[PDB]
């Protein structure tokens, strides 16, 4: 059980972040509803992205206060867990290359 | 879908009372959960959401608790303008579903009704058929029996009642019933009676007026 | 503060279509979420389905294969069709707004409508007739008298009753309307008041029958 999309790696000594309505991948599989998540620093530090309400903090709601954890969302998502897209099971599903909206923000290092 | 089972279905409890209702969810759904309080004749209004997030404008007394499938909402200290049917309502995942409600009254007090008669109006005679209202006023608790006599004749299943709301500063009840007839019945009988059973009242009590006064 | 408004109440025949809209002020509907949800009466809450303000929709399964929902933003205005009706479908229809958490919507319904009654039935609209109901001594326990309306064979619910076009609220009691065995309605709305106030405080009871477009302010007399 994975992420569905690469990681995003952190060359530099600052935290991933983005700016409100900025951060989640395309993923032309998925809604408008279902455009909300976090990123979560493993263990240069990668960053993998899970849709709400799935992976290694499946618990947590939208905004929780967790170093390690960064909240993203797209005008259009809903806050609502996203069970029916769930991980990747790596062994069935290649990676999603991880790719941001044309005009998002990306701190250094990133 | 998720079912939503809320418990007691009712309840009263005096001013300044500890108030706490229980809503549980078929499947775990976390802190996806709002309340909402319910007036008579009024939308549903928000006034918790993520199981314990108080809605901006919305008293502090009120308070939400729970994560998983057992939820509570408190009222800690229950104010005369507090009665209302409240309802929780999962927030997880498409449907969103709602309890069956809770029915909060304001226990308070024995008041007796006053009891008030109206024989029918001369403009709904002209037209051929007579109401005769009894009015109870400002009564609790909520039970009350009232019955219709027409020349000693009880009434059965020949009127019809029904019951405001609790009041807001008074949290006492009131009622009116009615019993039609056509004219033709009406200008029968002499005595139209009102009789009122009540736990604040002693015994039965009667109101009555004679037609054509 | 936002303002949602519901279309007006009144019936739908059976196996037609019922039709509301959502009117949306002092807000945008752009960027929201916004549902249908109902209530039969004396029931609990049912949620009808939801629209984004760019189009897109989703529907309770229970309703899906007859409900549609649409959104019209240059009248920020959204709208219900439901086909096929029968008296299940006999409810308050509720328009509601989604609350927000950052760019997100949630299904937390954090404005809605007043509501709009829709009744099911074959039968006609219906006004009511309004008789007084006048002060006398049987009405009058000492320094206390009681008068009122009868708001009487009207269909459908609801009626709405004021006393001197607003002014007049303490002691006013408006009960619930109850079904006759005729299929019309019969509703009273009664007031207690000083007993040296009649004849000279006048007692007007202002009726509403949306539905008919039905009037009426009848005045109250004694005797
Ligand atoms: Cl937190
Ligand atoms: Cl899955
Ligand atoms: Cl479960
Ligand atoms: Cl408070
Ligand atoms: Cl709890
Ligand atoms: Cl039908």
């Amino acid at each position: 059980t994975a992420s569905w999309f690469t990681a995003l790696t952190q060359h530099g000594k600052e935290d991933l972040k983005f700016p409100r309505g900025q951060g989640v991948p395309i993923n032309t599989n998925s809604s408008p509803d279902d455009q909300i998540g976090y990123y979560r620093r493993a263990t240069s530090p990668r960053w993998y992205f899970y849709y709400l309400g799935t992976g290694p903090e499946a618990g947590l709601p939208y905004g929780a206060n967790k170093d390690g954890i960064i909240w993203v969302a797209t005008e259009g998502a809903l806050n609502t867990p996203k069970d029916h897209i769930g991980t990747r099971n790596p062994a069935n599903n290649a990676a999603i290359v991880l790719q941001l909206p044309q005009g998002t923000t990306l701190p250094k290092g990133f | 879908d998720i079912q939503m089972t809320q418990s007691p279905s009712s309840l009263s409890a005096s001013v300044g009372d500890r108030v706490t209702i229980t809503c549980r969810a078929s499947q775990s759904i976390r802190s996806y959960l709002n309340w909402y309080q319910q007036k008579r004749g009024k939308a549903p209004k928000l006034l918790i959401y993520a199981a314990s997030s108080l809605q901006s404008g919305v008293p502090s007394r009120f308070s939400g608790s729970g994560s998983g499938t057992d939820f509570t909402l408190t009222i800690s200290s229950l104010q005369p303008e507090d009665f209302a049917t409240y309802y929780c309502q999962q927030s997880y995942s498409t449907p969103p579903t709602f309890g069956q409600g809770t029915k909060v009254e304001i226990k308070r007090t024995v008041a007796a009704p006053s009891v008030f008669i109206f024989p029918p109006s001369d403009e709904q005679l002209k037209s051929g058929t007579a109401s005769v209202v009894c009015l109870l006023n400002n009564f609790y608790p909520r039970e009350a029996k009232v019955q219709w006599k027409v020349d000693n004749a009880l009434q059965s299943g020949n009127s019809q009642e029904s019951v405001t709301e609790q009041d807001s500063k008074d949290s006492t009840y009131s009622l009116s019933s009615t019993l039609t007839l056509s004219k033709a019945d009406y200008e029968k009988h002499k005595v139209y009676a009102c009789e009122v059973t009540h736990q604040g009242l002693s015994s039965p009590v009667t109101k009555s007026f004679n037609r054509g006064e | 503060q936002v303002q949602l408004q519901e279309s007006g109440p009144g019936l739908v025949k059976p196996s037609e279509t019922l039709s509301l809209t959502c009117t949306v002020s002092g807000g945008s509907i752009s960027s929201y979420y916004w549902s249908w949800i109902r209530q039969p009466p004396g029931k609990g809450l049912e949620w009808i389905g939801y629209v984004y303000y760019s189009g897109n929709t989703k529907y309770n399964p229970s309703l899906k294969s007859r409900v549609t929902i649409s959104v019209d933003t240059s009248k920020n205005q959204f709208s219900l069709k439901l086909g096929s009706v029968t008296a299940a479908d006999t409810a308050v229809y509720y328009c509601a707004r989604h609350s927000r958490i950052e760019v997100a919507g949630t299904l937390d319904f954090d404005y809605w409508g007043q509501g709009t009654l829709v009744t099911v039935s074959s039968a006609s609209t219906k006004g009511p007739s309004v008789f007084p109901l006048a002060p006398s001594s049987k009405s009058t326990s000492g320094g206390t008298a009681a008068l009122g309306c009868l708001v009487k064979d009207y269909f459908p619910e609801p009626v709405t009753v004021s006393w001197n076009s607003g002014a007049l609220t303490s002691g006013v009691h408006t009960f619930p309307a109850v079904l006759q065995s005729s299929g019309l309605y019969s509703l009273s709305s009664v007031v207690t008041v000083p007993s040296s106030s009649l004849g000279t405080q006048t007692y007007i009871c202002n009726v509403n029958h949306k539905p008919s477009n039905t009037k009426v302010d009848k005045r109250v007399e004694p005797k």
